[PDB]
Order: structure tokens, then C-alpha cells, then sequence
RNA sequence: GCCUAGACCGAGGACUGCGGUUUUUACCUAGGAUGUUGGCAUAAUGAUCUUAAGUCGCCCGUCUUGAAACACGGACCAAGGA
RNA sequence: UUGCUUAAUUGAACGUGGACAAUUGAAUGAAGAGCUUUUAGUGGGCCAUUUUUGGUAAGCAGAACUGGCGAUGCGGGAUGA
RNA sequence: AGCGUGCUACUUAUACUUCACCGUGAUUGCUGUUUUGACGCUUUCACGAGUAGGCAGGCGUGGAGGUCAGUGACGAAGCCUU
């Protein structure tokens, strides 16, 4: 629930040398359209030079899963800075959803690399439609044939404070 | 908490009432506060205030003074009003038949106006007789002729007087106040 | 004696009040018409709007909507440790406490006014609703330098009639649609002086709305935190 | 002596907006808006979803 | 010990630009100067007569006096908690008259034939400056123009 | 043992806006003085002839 | 638009205003609380004193950028004291 | 108008008379503006972010702008100008 | 119940919102009903930190002019006292 995704179109405002600009698309990943905006305008800035003041945006747009209820594996690209460097990163995520796979991406980068929303360019994130373009071991042994296993150590969590009964951890 | 953007709990500065404990001037001032709080004609109002003053913020007004007001184009037949005290006056060489209200008359200004068939009146009876103040003309003596204001703001090149309390040769006229003893300002 | 002059009197009153009544129900069918009209133009923009929307999907095109001309400002902080200018500029604003909230038509001129005092006010475009709430439960005016509450449209028209100000909803929509005489209905309104929010802040405010902050501009969650402070 | 809010006193809400009771009994809150049901996005615009 | 001179402090103020040194140019003589106009102060190094102090260098003033070589100028100068009116006699040199002056008095000439031709045709015109207000609304076509996607780049060096 | 504070100029312009920066005032007539002698002497003359152009004219 | 669960408050003191329902110089929820019932007046009710509990509370005066200070005066009380 | 200035009937400064009136010529604000008298205490400061000098450095010494403490309690940082 | 990150609810300052009361500053009105209080009465709004320091309104003590034809040996003054 924390992001979606949307699409941003801007351009530069019309003057009288240029007076159709062209059209500049982006797909960002934030949790509301002000965010939204500002990335599109943080990633145009460094990419062209163009400022804020002297265009607009022409569209914001959910881009909504095409099949949400489709198991899929994501390749995502990535650019984060470390704490000593900038460093490019490519890793794999399971989800039935774009923006799952990216908020998970999120929770991982910050549990592994320490790397905030603030140090994270998303590159590109891909539906890998073959089991061949999946590449991480971690993701790969969820699609092996007639995959099926135990959960050991059952914790039941209690409404009360004061048991009558011994603690079981069957399942 | 409040950004305040003006100093809080202000008096507002201006005197709302005699200082003065004479009884008759505080009826005078009842008069006027009625008059001014019922009429809407300026010049009640500014008859109000001005029986709060001080006295040297009510300066002598003279007969001379008194005269040559009553030469203005059309200001013939006019009621001189004076809130204080209106004085003689004898390097005046005559003085016309005129209304004049005052709140004081002395011996001498009082015997000229009614020697040349004028009438000396107080501000009650004018009031009576001009509730809105029809065709009367105020009359404010000079404020800044002050022995004080002569001492007022003194510093290099001002100007103005000494504070001192002999005048003579010896007495502050030299370094500082000539070239010759080293500078003037 | 006294009974009977009351009585007296009482008849008096009540002979005069027939004859008002009257002469207020002609009044009263003109700003009865002007709501009226002015509801019809708001539904007619809105689907207008939708409209060229709609057109602009089809022709291959696309809608860019007309930048917001109104914004709402809320002082979110406390008045101490504030630097010089960022501290003028919240005096000429007219906000002097946390949670005032004053209606500023939008030129380059506030622009960059609101752009100084953004570290300390959170702000957006109000809508429809939320105008209309925020005069309804917390709309004062400045009669003779004093707060007083908009109760009656006598109130309303005694100082603001001679700019064609005749009602609440006249008011009402001279914010909304940022009418000619925006400056003297929006200086008539006194500072809105909003309660904290039911349900908090988020766990930081003085850092932008952007960073998961709550100051600087919000774009339409100005609605949801004055539903929250109103 | 008392400030009476509109949202919530009713005899308030008719003082000071007599159209309240048009909109109240034409039920302008819930009307209901005649159109054709139409996919204006079908064809370019589904760029939305890849460049 | 510490030194506080007439020109301490204007090593480079004073000095001319770059490739502008030697005679004045004598446009800087045939200017005329009346008593109200409003001129900017700037030191020339090659005229040591009639010169400014350093804290009227970069000011702009009003003309109060014209002289056979020189005009003097009043400007205010902060003391504390107020402003002092100061006379300045500088020779023309050290004097330009400013250019916003002469755009205002355009702008008085261009609002009073604009409020004629309003009268004379029976109209009314605004005559206020504006600030620069939002955009209104518009529609923008693709012909020639599909919206282009653009990416963050992976990270690179180039030693 | 007795050495202190040379110099500082803070909170002097927070005294300075307590009841200024108050700028100086402007009047329809300036002051002559320090304007060129020869101009200001004949200024004299100029005004002096306007006023009695001037009461000829309104006495005819 | 409607239904529904709690809390705190009741300033003012003939009438006068704005609106509403119109059935009507009438009535209203509309310029700030009233109705009704029980108990008590040998009393519940309130206030103070002592004490227990919970929580917080360093010694005043002074010089000082900074005092509870391991800075100075002060054992206590009356009367005098600038 | 002038005794200044021009070869001059050219100018300069200040004017008479006539024309332009609420969009009187950007915004926002304005418990209103302006003026005067008189007198207290103070004239050891210190701290924080940023800029910055001497010094290996210092809870060191010295400057700049701002906000503070001093002169101030209150909630938080256990405790603390 | 550690570290990085996202979320939902929840806790409570002399701060914010509404209300009561005190004071300060302003503000509405008040004479054929002003009538023995107009230095009064009355309508409304905003505001309230403070050393050094300034000013204002008050409390208390010895003695003096005037007044209460004041209290008092049937107990003044002083002193002690949930
Ligand atoms: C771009 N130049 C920057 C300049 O903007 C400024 O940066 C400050 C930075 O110093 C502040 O940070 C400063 O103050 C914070 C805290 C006390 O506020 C401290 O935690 C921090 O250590 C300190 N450096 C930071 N909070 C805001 C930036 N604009 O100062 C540093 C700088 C390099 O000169």
C-alpha cells in the first residue's frame, strides 16, 4: 500500500522558437502524485537540462497491474550510493504485483545495503517471462516442480495472559 | 503564543479628561461631552478636547490677536472662541464690537471688549447660544513662544539656547563658541 | 403605566417588523437566485472540465488543467526562533500563531512570499467544500478592527455591499472563483484560527510534505488536514 | 451571545443560505448525470501502459 | 596598528576595467544633468578631483545642485536607527543617469495615450501592471509528438 | 587580567529596528542652502517679481 | 442523505433581532436550560486543621556569563535598623 | 518673473490660466500616522548553526550574520543556563 | 525489548480549538427618564512570560485639622487561640 506507480508526461512551455516542445514520459514509483511530480522533475533536471520553472506537467496516471492476481518473478535494475560510492545492482523479487516487487525491493535494499529511498534510482523493472531470464538462486528454487513444504514450530498467538494448557508448536 | 506585531496594552496617549478638580470646569466639560456625543458638528468635539488641555497647552490669546482674526474676509460678525484665557493688549490702537467666548477674560481685555459695545461670554452661554457652533472661529494662542522651547533640542549648530543662569562676557562665549578660542559650533 | 406603554410599544414593534419582512423577502430572493446560479456554474465547470478530458483522450491529445489560482495557508509552527524575514513575511501573511490559516490568490509576487515562509506553513488548493466549511464553522470578520462572527448577512453586506458582497455564499464564492475583489473579502475574513489535527501529525512535521514531512505545499491533502484541524 | 454553527443548526443554515432548502428537496447531492457509457482511452492513450 | 584612511579598502573599486584605462570618453562631458534627476555613482580611478567616498560607490541619488564641473547628490545613509540626508559634490565623471527612470517616464507617456484613446472611444482601460498569474488551461496535440520515456542511467566512470 | 571584549556588533540592529529604521522626511520646498550662490541669489529675484506680477494681475 | 454510542458545559435574565412553518399579529429547534420525579433538612453537602497515600518539590539572600554548590552572610527570638 | 544663462525670443528655477478624479498608474499587510519633552538602568557577557583568524589543540583566545541564555517557567533529551 | 525500513492505532505540555471567570487596552450607547453615582452605567473585541528599571492603583504605622453629638470600667488598648 506504501507506493504505485504512475506515469508523468511534461514538457518545456511553449515559446516562440520552439513552439511544440517535445513530450517527455516517465514511470515513477511514489506514494502520491506531489511525490510523483517532483521525481519526474528530480530526474528530468539531471538528465536534461531543464528546470522546473520553465515547464509543466502535462499528465499524471495510475498505471494499474495488468493481471494482479498472476503469480510473477521481477528482475530490477538499480543505481544506489553506499556510504563509499555509487554502485549499479541488478536483483530478482516474486510478487503479483509491480509495485510489490518494488516495495519489497525497498525493504531489502534498506535491510542489506542500508541504502534509504533517497540514495535509489529504479532503472528498470521487467517481467521475466521464461524461467531462463531468472537468474537468483533465492528466487529459483520457488519454481521447481511440484514444490511443496512444512511449516515447523507453530507459535499460536494467545488472547490471554495465563494459559491453562502446555504450549504445542504442532502444524 | 502570539507573534506580536504591536506593543500590547497601549494607553492611547491623548488626555480624556481635565487634570484640573475645578467643579465648573468639569461641568463645562458634562456640557460638551453631551453636546459632542449628540450633535455630530465638529466643532464640539474639538470644544471637548480642548477643555482637557493643559495650560501651557492653552496659551494667552490677545486682544490684538483677537482683532486681527476678526479681519479676515467675512470674519467680521464671527463668535471668537478662545478655550483660555483671552489678555489685554495696549499697543493695540483700537478694537471692534465683537462676540468673543472665553473661559477667562482678565480686567483689562474684558473692560475693552465691552467699552467698544462687544460682549464677553463663557463657553456655557455660547453653547447656548450656537449648539453646533454656527459662525464662530477658534482661536489658539502661540504655543512654541515658550521661555522652555527656546532650550528644547540644544546641541552643535542647533542654534538654540543655553541652559544657564547668568548672561555676561564670562558666561559661555568662549572655546566652542569662537574661532579665536580654538572652534565655534 | 408601564404595562400598557409596553403593550404599547410592543404593537409598535410588531407593526414596523411586518414591513421589514417584507422588504427583506425582495432581498432575500436575490441571494436565494445568486446560490442558485452560482451552483449551476460550479457543476458546469466541473463537467466541462471532465469533458475536454474526455476529448482529449479521444483526439489523440492531451488536457493540461489551469493552474490552481487559490491556495490555503496553515501556520503549523510555534513563534519562537523564527529568522528575521521568514518572520516578516508570516506577520504580512497575517499568520501570528500556529494553526491560523488565511486564503492567498496566487501571482509570483505571494508565490515567492509563500516561497520564504515555506519551512513553517503547510499549504494546497482548497476546494469547493472545504471554503465553504471553513467559513460556515470558523468564518470571522473585521468590523471596526474587531472579531466578529459571519451570523447573519447583514453583517456580510454592511461591509463588504458596496463590492457586491450581499451573503455568505456571495463570499463564499468570490474565494472559490478568484472574483475581483478577492483582496477586500479575503482581508475582511479574519485569520481562521484551526484546532490541532484529530489523528496527529505525521511522526515529523517541520520537513517537507514531499521528504514525509508536513510542510510546504500538498496540492489537494490540504483538504484532508484542514478536515482534520476544522 | 452564542455562535451557532450552520453544518449543525438547521434554522442557522436556512438565515443564512435560503437556497439550502432548493438543494436539499431537488436532492442537487445525489443527482444523478445522463451520458453514454464510452472507452475514450482505447487507442493511443493506452501508451499509459508501455514506451 | 590598524589603518582606516580616505580610500582604504578600494584596491579594486577604483581601478578600471580591463582594457578601459586611459581618456574618457567624451560622451561622459556632453550629458546634461538638471536639479531632480536621479544618477548613479561610480568612481573613476583617472579623475582624483571630485571624487566619491568609497560608501557612495554603487549608490544612486537625486541631483540638488549643478556646478560648473560637478552636481551634487543626496542620498540617505543608515546611522543607527535612522537615515541621514547626505550632500555629495561630484564631478561628472563619477555620475550616470539611471536607466529605470527613463522607462518609468515611458510608462507614463504609453498609460496617458493609452487613458486618451480609451475617453476618445469610449471605453475604460486597466491600467495597473500585473504579476505574472498562473496558466490557464490547454490542450496539447501528438502529431509528431508521442510522449518519449526517459530513464535514470546506470552509474559509470570515466577515468 | 583585565582583558575583555574588543569589539561586537551583535544585537545592535536588533536595537537599531526597536524604534527605527525611520526614514528621513520629504517636504514640497527644500532647503536652498548649500545650492549655488549666484542661482539662489537670483531665485530671489525670480519669485520676488512673480508675486508682484502676480498681485497686479488680481488687483486688475 | 439517514440511523446510532458516550463525555464536558448551561454564561445571560421582561420584550425588541434574523430566519423558519404557515395552518394565524399565531407557533418554532430561530439573539446562551428547561421539564419531571425521589431522597434529605438530628442530614447527605461544602470549608479548614491533623494525618496516610500517589506524584512532583535542592537553601534563602548576594556578586556573577554561570550557585544547591566543595563561593560569601545566616544557631534562635524580640525590639532598633538604611 | 528674474539682477542668473544663451548669438538668440535659447534655457534654468518657481509660477498664472486650462486638461486629465477614483485602476491616482504592481503585490501583501497596516491596534493608525506624525511630533515633542523628560528621565531610569546598562556600558564584565555567554551559547548554538553557518562563515572565519591565531594556535598541535582546548569546555582556549579573537571577529561576521542570525537565533538564544542572561531576564524564562512549561512538555521532551534520565540528569544539565 | 538490537540494527535498517514501511505501516496502523495509541499516550500526553503552562501550545492549539470552544466555553467560564479575573485584569489590562480598545470599543457601542446612555438627559422632556438625568433619576440623589456621567471619575458612573452599559455593548463588543483583542491581549496576559520577565531580572535591572519606569510608572499606576492600593494595604499598614506614629502624630495633626475636620467629622461620626462614634466605641469604652455593664471592660478601651494590648496579648493567646483548628
Ligand atoms: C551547501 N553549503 C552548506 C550550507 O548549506 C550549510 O549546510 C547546512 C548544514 O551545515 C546544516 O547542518 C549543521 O547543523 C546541523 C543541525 C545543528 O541543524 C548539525 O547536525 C550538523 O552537524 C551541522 N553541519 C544542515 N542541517 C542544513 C544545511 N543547509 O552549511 C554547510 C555547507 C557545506 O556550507
Amino acid at each position: 500500500s506504501r507506493l504505485n506507480e504512475y506515469q508523468v508526461i511534461g514538457r518545456n512551455l511553449p515559446t516562440e522558437s520552439v513552439p511544440e516542445p517535445k513530450l517527455f514520459r516517465m514511470r515513477i514509483f511514489a506514494p502520491n502524485t506531489v511525490v510523483a511530480k517532483s521525481r519526474y522533475w528530480y530526474f528530468l533536471q539531471k538528465l536534461h537540462k531543464v528546470k522546473k520553472a520553465s515547464g509543466e506537467i502535462v499528465s499524471v496516471n495510475i498505471i494499474s497491474e495488468a493481471k494482479p492476481t498472476k503469480v510473477k518473478t521481477f528482475g530490477i535494475w538499480l543505481r544506489y550510493e553506499s556510504r563509499s560510492g555509487i554502485h549499479n545492482m541488478y536483483k530478482e523479487y516474486r510478487d503479483v504485483t509491480r509495485v510489490g516487487a518494488v516495495e519489497t525491493m525497498y525493504q531489502d535494499l534498506a535491510a542489506r545495503h542500508r541504502a534509504r529511498f533517497r540514495s535509489i534510482h529504479i532503472l528498470k523493472v521487467v517481467e521475466l517471462e521464461k524461467t531462463d531470464d531468472v537468474k537468483r538462486q533465492y528466487v529459483k528454487q520457488f519454481l521447481t516442480k511440484d514444490l511443496k513444504f512444512p511449516l515447523p514450530h507453530r507459535v499460536q498467538k494467545s488472547k490471554k495472559l495465563f494459559q491453562a494448557t502446555a504450549p504445542t508448536t504442532f502444524y | 503564543g502570539r507573534d506580536h506585531t504591536s506593543k500590547q496594552h497601549v494607553r492611547s496617549g491623548h488626555r480624556t479628561a481635565p487634570k484640573s478638580d475645578n467643579v465648573y470646569l468639569q461641568l463645562l466639560v458634562k456640557l460638551y461631552s453631551f453636546l459632542a456625543r449628540r450633535t455630530d458638528a465638529p466643532f464640539n468635539k474639538v470644544i471637548l478636547k480642548s477643555l482637557f488641555l493643559s495650560k501651557i497647552n492653552r496659551p494667552p490669546v490677545s486682544v490684538s490677536r483677537i482683532s486681527r482674526a476678526l479681519k479676515q474676509k467675512g470674519a467680521a460678525e464671527k463668535t471668537i472662541v478662545v478655550v483660555g484665557t483671552v489678555t489685554d493688549d495696549n499697543r493695540l490702537l483700537e478694537f471692534p464690537k465683537a462676540t468673543i467666548a472665553a473661559l477667562r477674560f482678565t480686567a483689562g481685555a474684558k473692560d475693552r471688549i465691552l467699552k467698544n459695545g462687544g460682549e464677553a461670554i463663557t463657553l456655557d452661554q455660547l453653547a447656548l447660544r450656537a449648539p453646533k457652533g454656527q459662525n464662530t472661529l477658534i482661536v489658539r494662542g502661540p504655543r512654541n513662544s515658550r521661555e522652555a522651547v527656546r532650550h528644547f533640542g540644544f546641541g552643535p549648530h542647533k542654534g538654540k539656547a543655553p541652559r544657564i543662569l547668568s548672561k555676561g562676557r564670562k558666561f559661555e562665549r568662549a572655546r566652542g563658541r569662537r574661532r579665536s578660542r580654538g572652534f565655534k559650533v | 403605566k408601564k404595562e400598557k406603554a409596553q403593550q404599547k410599544t410592543a404593537e409598535e414593534r410588531a407593526a414596523a417588523k411586518k414591513v421589514r419582512k417584507a422588504a427583506n423577502k425582495e432581498k432575500r430572493k436575490v441571494i436565494f437566485d445568486r446560490a442558485a446560479a452560482y451552483q449551476k456554474e460550479y457543476t458546469e465547470a466541473e463537467r466541462s472540465v471532465i469533458k475536454a478530458k474526455r476529448d482529449a483522450k479521444a483526439s489523440n491529445s492531451y488536457y493540461v488543467d489551469a493552474q490552481p489560482k487559490l491556495v490555503f495557508v496553515v501556520r503549523i509552527k510555534g513563534i519562537n526562533k523564527i529568522p528575521p524575514k521568514p518572520r516578516k513575511v508570516l506577520q504580512l501573511l497575517r499568520l501570528t500563531q500556529i494553526n491560523a490559516g488565511v486564503f492567498v490568490r496566487l501571482t509570483k509576487a505571494t508565490s515567492e512570499l509563500i516561497k520564504l515562509a515555506e519551512p513553517y506553513v503547510a499549504y494546497g488548493y482548497p476546494s469547493l467544500s472545504t471554503i465553504r466549511q471553513l467559513v460556515y464553522k470558523r468564518g470571522f470578520g473585521k468590523v471596526n478592527k474587531q472579531r466578529i462572527a459571519l451570523s447573519d448577512n447583514a453583517i456580510i453586506e454592511a461591509n463588504l455591499g458596496k463590492f457586491n458582497i450581499l451573503s455568505i455564499e456571495d463570499l463564499i464564492h468570490e474565494i472559490y472563483t478568484v472574483g475581483p475583489n478577492f483582496k477586500q473579502v479575503s482581508n475582511f475574513l479574519w485569520p481562521f484560527k484551526l484546532s490541532n489535527p484529530n489523528g496527529g501529525f505525521r511522526a515529523r512535521k517541520f520537513q517537507h510534505f514531499i521528504q514525509g514531512g508536513d510542510t510546504g505545499n500538498r496540492e489537494q491533502f490540504i483538504n484532508a488536514l484542514v478536515k482534520q484541524m476544522n | 451571545v452564542l455562535k451557532k454553527n450552520p453544518l449543525k443548526n438547521k434554522q442557522v443554515l436556512l438565515r443564512l443560505n435560503p437556497y439550502a432548502k432548493a438543494y436539499a428537496a431537488e436532492k442537487v447531492g445525489s443527482a444523478k448525470v445522463e451520458q453514454a457509457k464510452v472507452k475514450p482511452s482505447k487507442g493511443q492513450f493506452a501508451e499509459v501502459l508501455k514506451n | 596598528g590598524k589603518s582606516r584612511g580616505y580610500r582604504s579598502g578600494t584596491r579594486y573599486a577604483f581601478q578600471r576595467d580591463f582594457k578601459k584605462h586611459g581618456a574618457i570618453p567624451l560622451s561622459t562631458y556632453l550629458k546634461v544633468y538638471k536639479v531632480g534627476d536621479i544618477v548613479d555613482i561610480k568612481a573613476n580611478g583617472s579623475i582624483q578631483k571630485g571624487m566619491p567616498h568609497k560608501y557612495y560607490h554603487g549608490k544612486t541619488g537625486i541631483v540638488y545642485n549643478v556646478t560648473k564641473s560637478s552636481v551634487g547628490v543626496i542620498i540617505n545613509k543608515v546611522v543607527g536607527n535612522r537615515y541621514i540626508e547626505k550632500r555629495v559634490n561630484l564631478r561628472v565623471e563619477h555620475v550616470k543617469h539611471s536607466a529605470c527612470r527613463q522607462e518609468f517616464l515611458n510608462r507614463v507617456k504609453s498609460n496617458a495615450a493609452k487613458k486618451r484613446e480609451a475617453k476618445a472611444n469610449g471605453e475604460t482601460v486597466y491600467l495597473k501592471r500585473q504579476a505574472a498569474k498562473p496558466r490557464g488551461s490547454r490542450i496539447i496535440s501528438t502529431e509528431g509528438n508521442i510522449p518519449q520515456t526517459l530513464a535514470p542511467v546506470a552509474y559509470e566512470t570515466f577515468i | 587580567m583585565a582583558k575583555s571584549k574588543n569589539h561586537t556588533a551583535h544585537n545592535q540592529t536588533r536595537k537599531a529596528h526597536r524604534n527605527g529604521i525611520k526614514k528621513p522626511k520629504t517636504y514640497k520646498y527644500p532647503s536652498l542652502k548649500g545650492v549655488d550662490a549666484k542661482f539662489k541669489r537670483n531665485h530671489r529675484y525670480a519669485l520676488h517679481g512673480t508675486a508682484k506680477a502676480l498681485a497686479k494681475a488680481r488687483a486688475e
